[PDB]
RNA sequence: UAAAGUUGCUGCAGUUAAAAAGCUCGUAGUUGGAUCUUGGGAGCGGCCGUCCCCUGCUCGGCGCCGGCCCGAAGCGUUUACUUUGAAAAAA
């Protein structure tokens, strides 16, 4: 295809390429509202959270890191949060 | 590419076009400063304080909450260390090292190994010293590097 | 190719590819100029007056003479913008 | 009044009456402990493009976020008190020219042309904020930014489009025109 | 490393325009870039280009026509006299009767046209036909 | 000397014709990302093209009731670059 529309491309295109190599630079991760059922509060974690996030006094550990998105544990609901 | 690798690797973060802070972040400017000052007595490098930061306090770059990055905040209250954190990451890496050579005299690996990291000190530390940081008498003293943890 | 008089002085003006403007040379023998049929919008019968497409051999061969044609019909009116 | 130029020079009645209206809402209005501090340099009114006028109120840089946590809700008194109006808030920011061969300390990159047009760009719209620049060279050579502001908050700031062009257009000189981008974010 | 960034710009324009493509991305956007981009389209030998601000170097995308011959650049960056300018033009362009060598002057970027015009040598960038 | 693009700055070559160090580090050498003045005010010709402008602080002359308008010497980042000027024996 010789007439591509580098101007516009589709979300889905965008969404499909490398974050750096996209029309303009944009990241994967985000961060998320995560509670745990004992404690109250919600606290925001990072999606590649890469440390074990405990809440305020170890009520119980939130996030376990991995390789790329950090796992959350069972019992521990999030929305992701945007502006 | 890398430096002392073969290697052609495209793995950095990629901040995203908006510098403006979130909504949902209601810390101010001093709240993350007195934060940053709390982790950083405790024992923390700027890039540790960073990570521990944007993990389990929802803040993006300290630089986008402040108007200055980490280790300039150390720096503006006096507790950023006296050589810079990725030369001591360095030094450390190359004690242990050359720690590792003094009983694993036939490992020529580790030896090729030592003489890169050697060339990577040498590399910054004559970086730092243009930049007037590290005073020009300095030097990567293998004998007296050990005495640097 | 006027001279200092005016007098246009080139022995034939050759055409030129209407998808890349490059112009086509007297033995580029993989070329093709493409007549389309136009419609009375009311009937869907042909009028009599058809427009030109040229292209070169070298998209020909390239693969893309096709994709070519289909913008420069869409960008005709007579493939749907839609499409 | 709340009028206070860094000149030593008085302002027409309109700037004083427009420092009169803020006074107003500090007196009379809930938002007064948040409106003593926040002091006001200068104002104009220019034409914009139809039956339309835009009323311009430069802010000291300082006050300036303390503005930005009130400035919507203040723009609401100030659209039912001036009817038929747009009211827009810029920082009045003090601009250093390039050191010359012929012409003292370093320039701030702060106090440059970009950063001062770009803050300035910035502040036109508050409660959207800035998501892409796209720079048309025209085939005549002449520019076109275009500036691609967030979803959110689109409704309440369409309207001001017309306005934010001309406003940007008179204090730079640079004709921008303003979309929103709906398929990244 | 990349080290001549309108090098790599004129290169990547040049691999778009002989491939046949209607637009080209050109990665990093310096100003030297956009001005010869601008002396290029002010004789028409490219369409209107636009300027992509992520908050880092900027991208461009040129919409390409198919007028652009070759596109080249001269590293480096020669100190040309007025003298010299017909012995550059002599030997870096087809023809006397068309084509261009921009270069930056105490003026600004321009081609050799108007570097005569104004009668101000300067360092050569590169060349257009 | 040209021919010799068979010494290659212009301008050559190095998979197999002669040719890339066994490999990596490395000091001189060489080359180095983006980014810091722009929009205008004024006139002529038939929207466009050329022209005028975007630093201050001893003595004077278009003068005025110590100041302002104007000129002169001096102070005013460093070069490289380019343009002009001075100067440089003839043959």
């Amino acid at each position: 295809p010789l007439a591509k529309d580098l101007l516009h491309p589709s979300p889905e295109e965008e969404k499909r390429k490398h974050k750096k190599k996209r029309l303009v630079q944009s990241p994967n991760s985000y961060f998320m509202d995560v509670k745990c059922p004992g404690c109250y509060k919600i606290t925001t974690v990072f999606s590649h959270a890469q440390t074990v996030v405990l809440c305020v006094g170890c009520s119980t550990v939130l996030c376990q890191p991995t390789g790329g998105k950090a796992r959350l544990t069972e019992g521990c609901s999030f929305r992701r949060k945007q502006h | 590419g890398r430096m002392h690798a073969p290697g052609k690797g495209l793995s950095q973060s990629a901040l995203p076009y908006r510098r403006s802070v979130p909504t949902w972040l209601k810390l101010t400017s001093d709240d993350v400063k007195e934060q940053i000052y709390k982790l950083a007595k405790k024992g923390l490098t700027p890039s540790q304080i960073g990570v521990i930061l944007r993990d389990s306090h929802g803040v993006a770059q300290v630089r986008f909450v402040t108007g200055n990055k980490i280790l300039r905040i150390l720096k503006s209250k006096g507790l950023a260390p006296d050589l810079p954190e990725d030369l001591y990451h360095l030094i450390k890496k190359a004690v242990a090292v050359r720690k590792h050579l003094e009983r694993n005299r036939k490992d020529k690996d580790a030896k090729f190994r030592l003489i890169l990291i050697e060339s990577r000190i040498h590399r910054l530390a004559r970086y730092y010293k243009t930049k007037r940081v590290l005073p020009p008498n300095w030097k990567y003293e293998s004998s007296t590097a050990s005495a640097l943890v | 190719m006027q001279s200092n008089a005016g007098e246009f002085v080139d022995l034939y003006v050759p055409r030129k590819c209407s998808a890349s403007n490059r112009i086509i040379g007297a033995k580029d023998h993989a070329s093709i100029p493409m007549n389309v049929a136009e419609v009375d919008k009311v009937t869907g019968r042909f009028n009599g007056q058809s427009k030109t497409y040229a292209i070169c051999g070298a998209i020909r061969r390239m693969g893309e003479s096709d994709d070519s044609i289909l913008r420069l019909a869409k960008s005709h009116g007579i493939v749907s913008q839609n499409f | 009044a709340k009028i206070v130029k860094p000149n030593g020079e008085k302002p027409d009645e309109f700037e004083s009456g427009i420092s009169q209206a803020l006074l107003e809402l500090e007196m009379n209005s809930d938002l007064k402990a948040q409106l003593r501090e926040l002091n006001i340099t200068a104002a104009k009114e220019i034409e914009v493009g139809g039956g339309r006028k835009a009323i311009i109120i430069f802010v000291p840089v300082p006050q300036l976020k303390s503005f930005q946590k009130i400035q919507v809700r203040l723009v609401r008194e100030l659209e039912k008190k001036f009817s038929g109006k747009h009211v827009v808030f810029i920082a009045q920011r003090r601009i250093l020219p390039k050191p010359t061969r012929k012409s003292k300390q370093k320039r701030p990159r702060s106090r440059t042309l970009t950063a001062v047009h770009d803050a300035i760009l910035e502040d036109l719209v508050f409660p959207s904020e800035i998501v892409g620049k796209r720079i048309r060279v025209k085939l005549d050579g002449s520019r076109l930014i275009k500036v691609h502001l967030d979803k959110a908050q689109q409704n309440n700031v369409e309207h001001k489009v017309e306005t934010f062009s001309g406003v940007y257009k008179k204090l730079t000189g640079k004709d921008v025109n303003f979309e929103f981008p709906e398929f990244q974010l | 490393v990349r080290m001549n960034v309108l090098a790599d710009a004129l290169k990547s324009i040049n691999n778009a325009e002989k491939r046949g493509k209607r637009q080209v991305l050109i990665r990093p956007c310096s100003k030297v870039i956009v001005r010869f981009l601008t002396v290029m389209m002010k004789h028409g030998y490219i369409g209107e280009f636009e300027i992509i601000d992520d908050h880092r170097a900027g991208k461009i995308v040129v919409n390409l026509t198919g007028r652009l011959n070759k596109c080249g650049v001269i590293s480096p960056r020669f100190d040309v006299q007025l003298k010299d300018l017909e012995k550059w033009q002599n030997n870096l362009l087809p023809s006397r009767q068309f084509g261009f060598i921009v270069l930056t002057t105490s003026a600004g970027i321009m081609d050799h046209e108007e570097a005569r015009r104004k009668h101000t040598g300067g360092k050569i960038l590169g060349f257009f036909f």
